[PDB]
RNA sequence: UGCGUACAUUCCUUAAUAUCUGGAACGAUAGAUUAUGAUUAGGUAGUGGAACAAAAAAAAAAAAAAAA
RNA sequence: GAGAAGGGAAA
RNA sequence: GGACUCCUUAACUUAAACUGAGGAGUCAAGUAGGUACAAACCGUACAAGGAUUAAUUAUGUCCAAAAAAAA
RNA sequence: AGGCGCGCAA
RNA sequence: UUGAUAUAAUUAUCGUACAAGCACUCAGCUAGUUAUUGAGAGACACUCACGAGCCCAAA
RNA sequence: ACACAGUCGGUACGAAGUCGACAAGGUAGUUGAUGG
């Protein structure tokens, strides 16, 4: 989610639904217990909200910077282990967006510089030499044929 | 088939929330009255 | 497995006897599961370090 | 973990017993061939090809008696379910 | 259906690289009227 | 009535093999057969009696009912007829300066359109025959102009010794031109991957290959260059160029979009539907250094911890914070193990070497097929 | 004792001369021995039915100050080659660098593991082929004949005139090493890898 | 059923008729674009790579050096950058590309060891 | 569930059978409604994902 | 004397269940996923393994970090 | 230079 | 109680994608390439999945259509 | 109540 | 737009066929059910309990 | 739509300015390569 040289960063909030009571969020609850703080201390720069709903399934929003339409990520934490959340939590920390639009493959390189010495362009050098087909040739007949009688004589 | 997805997703999106009322349930009500039952359950004599 | 460090470790190292030798790389390899054992043991005492001075800042903010 | 139901006529991709040699290369009708437990064919069955064989039948009718191995006899005596004190009977 | 050529010798334009002025269109600014008020064609 | 064998060949000798086509085995054994055999002993040893024939092997080839399934084995297709390119001469690089003074072309917001003109015109021509530091510089380049051949320099992929990275002798001390031409006016081709290449100057964007534990905001450097350039010269590698490498910022580590891949053949009920989501990493290019002097990567380093080379992340500071150490500061394990890596290429897969070099590339070091 | 071998060298249709090789059968079993029969022709037609042999085989690229490739008994032309044991065969030891002039090694296709008839000798030093290629064998005598194999080459491995080997057999200070060899334990015996491969 | 029923009328949007609603026909007609899309995402390679062939050759002839030698030559100097990479060059880079041509021809082009002047004689 | 399916005589209970193992990719689009970028992409993002500008660099 | 052309388990991500892939190994409060380990993974009929199928019932929907 | 026997038309 | 190509055969008008035998290869149940165009011929380091790298297979090198003729 | 099994060794 | 590229699907069939059969389209209904009874027999058939013992019908 | 109607790709800002910009110009921000 970096740019700038490390300066600007993408996701700007996530916010995790849970249930205080339901056995689907134990892991998530164990997350909150030994895991959360070190997280959020390690990325200061996310804005990491919990809330509480007791019979819903538990889930993570997250939130980044733009309007690109691609921004605004949901992702169900059922019955996910810690280690699988935190998963979860640094990939869309990596992430600009939830990437709809990113294609893997194509040209693989972006660039503002298509070219730095210039693009190619036709000149008359090149179209006199695209016409070389006109220019007439030696033929190299090598050595001459003699005559049967030529060489009798 | 259809209808089962449709009346499974409309489950889906009501029955998780505490409060409702009738009108609002409509043809899941007896299916909802259970369920908060079943989730008050465990608070009898705590 | 460390669920409450979140910490897996999986070695999968090989000495290989073309590389090194039969023997030679028998020893190597010993050595290194050797090395892997003690920096396991150091990080387990690191971790009940750790745990405890984490326990008496959660207990000095509830001084508050 | 327990058996996973194995339904048939549950889409192409299912591992249920198939149904495709059944409809097509198996015959029709309740039975799936003659409704008899000795057919072969045109041929004759096994046993109508092998002779009778009376003394197997009434050896089968003959009443017998229950066997007692004396190596059972000696370890129930030995753990004491019989005392050797005594006649020991068939009680 | 193929034919008597060869179906994969078939060239197809694309781009060696990506960038941002790909679908930028086209369009007429307003022109000068006055070009006698440049020194050049003064 | 007896059929005869086929003696003479019309090919190659046959060859059959277990299963059916597909890529397989290829390295051969270890221990090759001679095809001679220099003694009787030998050749009763060639016997193999596990394949000794018997009326019942002569039964089983004569019945009537249905053999052995035929895609068990299979007859070997014919080999391949692979160039033998190696060995491959030695590295080195070429720089050839082809600057052009005409104003219309030393336009400072640059032409949109190189100047084939006078490119074709001086390719004719040659065939057929801090202020006044900065000046002087100017009139560097503008002697070389006029004489492009007395900035011909060609030199080693491979370090020298107290060359460096000339053929023979130092570099001339003139090369350090090459250190003030601006980012906007240089150009690189580098390797993200081992069979990927770029085009890239600064400020580019790259989707490259996952490069394994790295996140968001890391450094990372690219050393296998191929071909550098300005618009006054270009050095073109032999495979690579050994003074440049590429300094670039990891901005993602993520799974590029949904794909829908679906195949299947009609009447036949076969078909296979799949969504998948690839790992990439996105690069930008911070800066294209080439230096004459730059010095050798620094051998791969002997990490303190072995834990992390296989645990599912780096340890944190704290967790480091208890590593015991010698009264010379390394640590303890270090005399039961020094830290060497075991491989070639784990330490540069792991993100822990000086660049990330791939193979055309002298220096770099990893396994290939 | 080693082996020794004559390569027979005609340029342009004139007899060169004879270069004679001392083979590494010592160091590099296999190695050796493929380069003996196949200078020898003993093991006879191979995959395509021609001989495994040496003789009327061209050097299909030479490079001067750099080395002379032949060895290509299918083609002539660098993408043909089989060895004695068949198409390819294991790389033995990288025992000795391309450390002086006259050496033999044994070239190789992109894939690991592609030794074939096909070889090369060195016209000089090849420090940076260490590791790569194995050193086998090396010149005893026929320094002017390589000297004039040399003349004939360019920078782009063309040759000015056909250099051809016109006759091949064998006859009835080393270079420097990689590393030093030691003993090694060895549980398994050789023997043992073939009987199981005939079934004990 | 072969794709899941949403996945199909995602991927019928934007076709025609009743192909957008209609299950029946949109299951058929997104079996078929699917297809296509994999055969043709296999195929479209050696397609990219005869464009940046055709590119090559035509940026050498310019300068009187087809691709066959000019390959050649490069994979001979021991350069080997790929078809992609020559084709950018021709087409954005073209100085770079002209000491790549020059490169090929010094070593394409030798000379025999006694050359023969004959224009007087 | 372990790092594979075991096949060894010691493992032939169904004990040791089922379960799913986790990896991110396979878990970010299972359970997840498919959604096409056909007719959603913004006309600041180009066909490949990267940025796209509406107007030219002078305003 | 050349070159074009089909094939990547080179890179990255998954899978292996009729007792023989290292694993009779390394872990173990219920397996985190093997970084140059191997075999590999077209498939009709047939056979087998696994993952779903949003529901209902059950007398287990608050000992859970910080905030309230 | 050939069922070059898909079309054009080449030494 | 299958199809076609190849080798060797009996029957046929030394006929038929004819009929009937003995063996290999493909199809059947195997995509993408060549062979002009809907199985059976050639070729494959045969298709788990993704990607804008590479290789002399069959077979090509005037154009449709990728691929040589400096001075 | 009844059913199955009950070493061939020592 | 333009370039390249591609002979709906299903079933039987040696045969990847709209000159073969069904189907305008869509909603709901619509087809391997069950051994208080059978079983693992060289084309595949798991799992607990007790053990020279094991089960316990009607009531 | 040439299209079982789909699939892979698919335009590369500004100078549209101007009190512009090595060796010659006969001053055009024009020009340098080329006798049988």
């Amino acid at each position: 989610m970096a740019s700038r040289g490390g300066t600007l960063w993408h996701l700007k909030e996530v916010v995790i639904q849970y249930s205080a009571s339901g056995n689907s969020s134990q892991g998530l609850r164990f997350f909150f217990r030994h895991l959360l703080h070190r997280w959020k201390q390690r990325n200061p720069q996310v804005q990491v909200h919990t809330v509480e709903n007791k019979y819903e399934a538990p889930k993570a929003t997250f939130k980044y910077l733009g309007e690109r339409t691609d921004s605004r990520c949901e992702t169900p934490l059922k019955d996910l282990s810690p280690g699988q959340i935190e998963q979860i939590l640094d990939l869309h920390r990596n992430s600009k967006g939830d990437n709809r639009f990113l294609k893997h493959g194509g040209p693989r390189t972006w660039t503002e510089r298509r070219s730095i010495q210039g693009l190619w362009r036709p000149s008359l050098p090149s179209q006199l030499i695209a016409l070389k087909w006109f220019r007439r040739k030696r033929p190299p007949m090598r050595l001459p044929k003699y005559s049967p009688l030529s060489l009798s004589l | 088939h259809t209808e089962s997805t449709r009346r499974k997703q409309q489950y889906a999106s009501i029955i998780g929330k505490q409060g409702l009322s009738k009108k609002r349930c409509g043809i899941h009500w007896p299916r909802y009255r259970r369920r908060h039952k079943a989730r008050r359950a465990t608070k009898h004599k705590a | 497995r460390n669920h409450e460090r979140n910490f897996f470790v999986r070695c999968e190292c090989y000495f290989r006897v073309g590389t090194y030798g039969f023997q030679m790389a028998k020893d190597l390899a010993i050595r290194y599961r050797q090395r892997l054992e003690k920096e396991w043991e150091e990080l387990q005492e690191q971790w009940t370090k750790l745990d405890i001075l984490e326990a008496e800042q959660r207990a000095k903010y509830k001084e508050k | 973990k327990r058996k996973s139901k194995r339904r048939r006529g549950r889409g192409d991709k299912s591992n249920a017993k198939g149904i495709r040699w059944k409809h097509v290369h198996q015959q029709a009708g309740r039975y799936k061939g003659p409704r008899s437990r000795t057919f072969e064919g045109g041929k004759l069955p096994l046993y109508r090809r092998i002779p009778k064989w009376p003394d197997a039948w009434l050896a089968r009718q003959r009443k017998v008696l229950e066997p007692l191995n004396l190596a059972k006899l000696r370890t129930f005596i030995e753990s004491g379910r019989l005392d050797t004190r005594f006649t020991i009977t068939q009680r | 259906g193929g034919g008597p050529g060869r179906a994969l010798c078939t060239p197809t334009f694309h781009g060696l690289s990506d960038g941002p002025y790909r679908r930028l269109k086209f369009s007429l600014k307003p022109i000068r009227h006055d070009y006698r008020d440049v020194l050049v064609s003064a | 009535l007896q059929i005869y064998p086929q003696r003479r060949v019309i090919g190659h000798r046959i060859e059959i093999f277990r299963g059916k086509h597909r890529r397989r085995r290829m390295v051969p054994p270890r221990i090759p057969l001679h095809p001679l055999a220099a003694n009787t002993s030998e050749e009763t040893a060639s016997k193999d009696m596990n394949l000794f024939e018997t009326y019942r092997d002569l039964q089983l080839r004569w019945k009537k009912t249905c053999r052995q399934r035929k895609k068990k084995f299979n007859i070997a297709r014919k080999w391949r007829m692979p160039r033998n390119i190696r060995p491959l001469p030695d590295p080195s690089w070429t720089l050839v300066f082809h600057v052009n003074p005409r104003s219309g072309y030393r336009r400072g917001r640059g032409v949109c359109r190189d100047r084939r003109r006078e490119n074709l015109q001086g390719d004719q021509l040659e065939v057929r025959a801090a202020a006044l530091d900065a000046a002087i510089e100017e009139e560097n380049i503008l002697q070389i102009l006029r004489h492009p051949e007395k900035g011909r320099v060609e030199g080693s992929g491979r370090p020298r010794g107290a060359d460096g990275w000339g053929r023979d002798g130092p570099l001339p001390q003139w090369m350090q031109i090459l250190q003030r031409t601006p980012q906007e006016e240089l150009f690189c081709v580098m390797k993200s991957n081992v069979s990927t290449q770029h085009k890239v100057t600064a400020g580019d964007l790259i989707q490259a290959e996952k490069l394994h534990r790295k996140q968001a905001g890391d450094k990372v450097v690219f050393g296998t260059v191929m071909l550098v350039g300005s618009r006054d010269w270009t050095i073109i590698g032999k495979p690579t160029v050994p003074f440049a490498k590429v300094e670039a910022t990891v901005e993602e580590q993520t799974l590029a979009g949904e794909t829908l891949s679906f195949f299947y053949r009609k009447s036949r009920r076969v078909s296979r539907f799949r969504r998948i989501r690839h790992c990439v990493t996105m690069l930008r290019i911070d800066r294209i250094v080439v230096d004459p002097n730059m010095t050798v990567d620094p051998p791969a380093p002997k990490p303190d911890r072995l834990l992390d080379l296989w645990a599912n992340r780096w340890l944190y500071p704290d967790e480091l914070d208890g590593i015991k150490r010698n009264e010379s500061g390394e640590p303890v394990v270090s005399e039961i193990y020094d830290g060497r890596e075991h491989q070639k290429g784990s330490y540069q897969r792991r993100g822990l070497t000086a660049s990330y070099r791939w193979y055309p590339d002298p220096q770099s070091a990893h396994w290939r097929p | 004792p080693n082996p020794l071998v004559h390569l027979d060298i005609s340029i342009g249709g004139r007899d060169a001369g004879r270069m004679v090789f001392q083979l590494f059968a010592d160091t590099h079993p296999i190695t050796a021995e493929n380069f003996r029969c196949l200078c020898t022709g003993e093991t006879g037609l191979g995959y395509w039915m021609r001989p495994r042999w040496y003789k009327s085989t061209p050097f299909h690229r030479i490079v001067p100050g750099f080395m002379c490739q032949g060895g290509d008994i299918h083609r002539g032309d660098g993408r043909g080659g089989e060895c004695i044991y068949g198409q390819f065969f294991r790389d033995e030891r990288f025992l000795y660098k391309h450390s002086k002039r006259g050496l033999l090694s044994m070239a190789k296709a992109r894939r690991q593991h592609t030794n074939n008839s096909q070889f090369f000798i060195t016209f000089d030093a090849c420090p940076w082929l260490d590791g790569e290629h194995v050193v086998f064998g090396q010149l005893q005598s026929g320094g002017e004949v390589l000297d004039q194999i040399e003349e004939q080459g360019t920078p782009g491995g063309w040759r000015k005139r056909p250099v051809e080997i016109w006759n091949c057999g064998e006859l009835l200070e080393r270079p420097e090493k990689l590393y030093e060899p030691s003993e090694q334990v060895i549980p398994i015996p050789d023997d043992v890898y073939i009987k199981a491969r005939r079934g004990f | 059923m072969q794709i899941p029923r949403d996945v199909i009328f995602e991927v019928v949007r934007g076709f025609r008729g009743r192909s957008r609603n209609c299950i029946k026909i949109a299951r058929v007609r997104a079996m078929k674009a699917l297809l296509y899309s994999s055969i043709m995402r296999r195929q479209r390679q050696r397609r990219y790579r005869v464009f940046w062939i055709g590119r090559i050759n035509a940026a050498g002839r310019e300068w009187s050096f087809p691709y066959a030698w000019l390959a050649t030559s490069l994979w001979r100097q021991n350069i080997w950058l790929d078809r992609k990479m020559l084709a950018n060059l021709a087409e954005t880079e073209p100085a770079s590309f002209r000491a790549l041509v020059n490169e090929g021809k010094s070593v394409y082009f030798w000379n025999p060891d006694k050359v023969r002047d004959i224009q007087d004689l | 569930i372990a790092d594979r399916v075991r096949t060894s005589w010691t493992y032939r209970h169904s004990r040791y059978s089922g379960g799913v193992r986790f990896s991110l990719p396979r878990f970010m689009v299972t359970k997840r409604t498919y959604l096409s970028t056909k007719f959603r992409r913004p006309s600041t993002v180009t066909k490949w994902g990267n940025p796209q500008y509406t107007l030219p660099s002078n305003v």
